[PDB]
């Protein structure tokens, strides 16, 4: 029952700030069209320190740690009438690439849906002993906002020894450009 | 001291071996190896098993710095290897398991 910060995104509200990772986070993805699609876990938020990128680019789960030149607004641009991704503007530079992983090839929900939020993805990220404990929770929901009371078990999918400096992070949204713009979505910090 | 909290911290329950050998003729020169450096400078300290190669100027005891400010230097400091020195300034090469 502890206090959970609700970062909603409406057509004007565009939020992914410097959010502290201080102990680890309990992430929630109240999604209907896969708006939230990635993170960058780092400390300095530039190309100086090592930082890792974990994204889903609707083809792969791309897991990569370099000296990424952190774009101060990371986003995906998806054409709202057409329904496909146009941009991947995440990094400017990338050097001393220390970790690489790219998952299996697929195709995901890219275009914008309407109504209630279809599915909730519950993610837990923990830095212990150089590992990045990455957990997963997933069960369908149907709600507008206001994160529901529930009961489900988070499961281990990625015990990842990245070994980098993670004191902050930043969500990677998806800008639905019909000029930028969004759709209805919300994510949660969860210390 | 220097290596753990700034360069790379090691946890104190799970670790393998230290594989160090003689590299006097390889890495050093009698007047100085000014080519390789270490971190003594971080806002805060490290968690165990953590790289940090930030070329951002920090403070030596964790003080927030927008440079030019007080106590804001290079992140990196010299080694200075000689072949005409003692073992404490000889260069070795350590492989961690
Ligand atoms: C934090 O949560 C409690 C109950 O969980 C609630 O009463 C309180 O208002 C919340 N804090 C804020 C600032 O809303």
């Amino acid at each position: 029952y502890s206090n959970v910060t609700g970062f909603h995104t409406i057509n004007h509200t565009f939020g992914n700030p410097v959010i502290p990772f201080k102990d680890g986070i309990y992430f929630a993805a109240t999604e209907k069209s896969n708006v939230v699609r990635g993170w960058v876990f780092g400390s300095t938020m530039n190309n100086k320190s090592q930082s890792v990128i974990i994204i889903n680019n609707s083809t792969n789960v791309v897991i990569r740690a370099c000296n990424f030149e952190l774009c101060d607004n990371p986003f995906f641009a998806v054409s709202k009438p057409m329904g496909t991704q146009t941009h991947t503007m995440i990094f400017d530079n990338a050097f001393n690439c220390t970790f690489e992983y790219i998952s299996d090839a697929f195709s995901l929900d890219v275009s914008e849906k309407s109504g209630n939020f279809k599915h909730l993805r519950e993610f837990v990220f923990k830095n212990k002993d150089g590992f990045l404990y990455v957990y997963k929770g997933y069960q369908p929901i149907d709600v507008v906002r206001d994160l529901p009371s529930g009961f489900n078990t988070l499961k281990p999918i990625f015990k990842l020894p990245l070994g980098i400096n993670i004191t902050n992070f930043r969500a990677i949204l998806t800008a639905f450009s019909p000029i930028w713009g969004t759709s209805a979505a919300a994510y949660f910090v969860g210390y | 001291g220097v290596i753990a909290d700034y360069n790379y911290k090691l946890p104190d329950d799970f670790m393998g071996c230290v594989l160090a050998w003689n590299t006097r003729n390889i890495d050093a020169t009698s007047t100085g190896n000014y080519n390789y450096k270490y971190r003594y400078l971080r806002h805060g300290k490290l968690r165990p098993f953590e790289r940090d190669i930030s070329n951002v100027p920090f403070s030596p005891d964790g003080k927030p710095c927008t440079p030019p400010a007080l106590n804001c230097y290079w992140p990196l400091n010299d080694y200075g290897f000689y072949t005409t020195t003692g073992i404490g300034y000889q260069p070795y090469r350590v492989v961690v398991l």
